[PDB]
RNA sequence: CGAAAGGGUCCUGUAAGCAGUAGAGUAGCCUUGUUGUUACGAUCUGCUGAGGGUAAGCCCUCCUUCGCCUAGAUUUC
RNA sequence: GAAGCAGAAUUCGGUAAGCGUUGGAUUGUUCACCCACUAAUAGGGAACGUGAGCUGGGUUUAGACCGUCGUGAGACAGGUUAGUUUUACCCUACUGAUGAACUCGUCGCAAUGGUAAUUCAGCUUAGUACGAGAGGAACCGCUGAUUCAGAUAAUUGGUUUUU
RNA sequence: GGUAAACGGCGGGAGUAACUAUGACUCUCUGUAGCCAAAUGGAUUAACGAGAUUCCCACUGUCCCUAUCUACUAUCUAGCGAAACCACAGCCAAGGGAACGGGCUUGGCAAAAUCAGCGGGGAAAGA
RNA sequence: AGGGAAGUCGGCAAAAUAGAUCCGUAACUUCGGGAAAAGGAUUGGCUCUAAGGGUUGGGCACGUGCGUGCGGUUAACAACCAACUUAGAACUGGUACGGACAGGGGGAAUCUGACUGUCUAAUUAAAACAUAGCAUUGCG
RNA sequence: GGAGACGACGGCGGGGGCCCCGGGCAGAGUUCUCUUUUCUUCUUAACGGUCUAUCACCCUGGAAACAGUUUGUCUGGAGAU
RNA sequence: GAAGCCAGAGGAAACUCUGGUGGAGGCUCGCAGCGGUUCUGACGUGCAAAUCGAUCGUCAAAUCUGAGCAUGGGGGCGAAA
């Protein structure tokens, strides 16, 4: 069940991509800065329950528990594991590369 | 804030509703809902 | 000129079928486990940028086929 | 054109209607005023010297409350709520489209009718002229943009019965 | 004579000399959350509603600013086939004292027969 | 597309919500309600696991398949039969998993009639009417 | 004296019919591959006989350590089990 | 998810709490039916002298409905328009 499936495309309604959240579990700063650019009086549970994987805030400790052990967060843990798409990948791809001397 | 996440004045994503609960507050204050009076002068 | 066909150009996204020491696990037969084995089992991999569509207002084709043709009727200082 | 009009910004006046003259807020209300953008947000007529395009207020058939008046039916100083008109195929006008007569056709002329562009900004002039200072132009030249108009589909978006 | 004291009238309180109704004649009147009541001190009444109103979040082709697609029409053909309405008719301009012209005066002008639309008049509202 | 009521007298119309499981749910209140308030987490397929049932059936000693006199409550065991729910786990596709269909938008308030109900068939569904409750009058 | 002869609603139990599942004979369809497959018939009236079926009623007996018992707490010294 | 009922935990008892059970209501979502709120709806010499679509109210009762019968114009009937 998706909220509002007709207008989920718009620019307006975009989620975070999975290399931007392969980078903030890679690197604590960056995720730093991402939750810089919230507000975290307007968060769901005050900023203090957040899944990283789904990049997800959630209401309550016992919330984020119960969306561990659904599917959603199972489904980014795979994509995870099987890596993000980046463009070093898509350089790799065409077999160009960087040549920097 | 602490009004709003008490009384349930949640928008979307339980983002507590200060606009809202600040009208509440307003309208309670003058339609005698909370207690309040100016005090006479002293003679 | 027309109808097909072939080639190109686009659109989708990898056909049917077969196979596989891929597959969570379950049940049998015996060497009672040593891919033990056989059976089933979403899915995965290979054959396979494959299959399908392509002018209906896409392109090319004397030199890829088959067919059509010097009419009929009406009228005019 | 005139003004202590230095410059810049203006003020008053003249010719001029070619070309523009905008979003928006507010219905406890004579809806008129506020805010902004802008070059500017000028004023009128063609209705209102009765009057069938659409749709809100003056506004008012029948239902109903509340107030005022009345013995009452009811009326009103009033306030509120809900409430049926429903063409076009005719003629003219207008917009387009054919067409007889002159053999058919090709290439032309042009009477007459219509007519179209508009405003701002930036670079240079130039930190120059002018000025005590603060500030601060313009002509020629160049490049964009606003509003309008006429086309077009290479690209990008939208549209999918290519079912 | 007594009142449902209903309608209605009705600023109070003292007095007197009247002595009963009607009196009449003077005087003068301005707790930042308490106390008291059988927890509460309420109508600032819950629930309910195709009742009337203002606002907020979500939402979006309501616009900005329009574009595109489908079906059925409209369109063309075969067959079939009305009605409303109709003095006569239908291009305008100025004038036509009675604030009205389509017909008159003076001008502009003005060329067969037709089709799709259109909603300015003219017609059209059981007007 | 981008913006998101800038439209309009007025969010009219449309869009958004919607099934089910689980977490959670305020003021007010006639204590019954409000309430599905609000606000959140999930849902496919496959392969398994667990739980929830039914029927039948006891050893001796005499008379002879029944009568006594006993003896025992581990049948807590065997045999056979049967159905639909519920919970848990792994694996797997994904732009969608109540995949069509079906299917509350919600909230803060004000006025108003208590509520359910009823009427102007063919312009008005309502603060109108009725209602239970209350009060008065007449009659032995 | 009985029958004729009697409200609305709720769940529970019995029976018929329908629906569903398995086997068998016969027939039909499918059959590149698969499918001991998918589908169709397989019935039994009124009227009678016989054996049975909740409630209730009868006999024995006398119940506290109360018992029996429905999904739903009713029954019993006015005699239960 | 109202009374009634069972169990457990307390309480001297009355009662209190917890978990079940039960199935009340001019209760509620909603299909048929009944009704008729809204829409610049369709239709406007119509399919129709009141019809059509979507939407909406109600849906176990002051619900819907047939036949028989009764009330007749100075009248009747009227949850009253
Ligand atoms: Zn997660």
């Amino acid at each position: 069940g998706v909220f509002a499936k007709r207008t989920m495309t718009k620019t307006r309604r975009r989620l975070r991509d999975l290399d931007q959240i392969e980078r903030d579990l890679r690197s604590p700063r960056h995720l730093q800065q991402y939750k810089e650019t919230k507000a975290a009086e307007d968060l769901p549970g005050l900023g203090l329950y957040y899944c990283i994987e789904c990049a997800k805030w959630f209401e309550s400790e016992t919330s984020l528990v119960g969306h561990r052990k659904g599917k959603p967060h199972k489904r980014r843990l795979k994509q995870l594991k099987e890596g993000a798409y980046t463009h070093e990948e898509a350089m790799a791809a065409i077999g160009y590369r960087i040549d920097n001397g | 804030e602490m009004l709003a996440r008490k009384s349930g004045r949640l928008l979307k994503g339980g983002e507590p509703d200060v606009d809202g609960v600040a009208k509440q507050v307003l309208n309670d204050f003058m339609r005698g809902k909370i207690p309040w009076f100016t005090p006479a002068p002293e003679p």
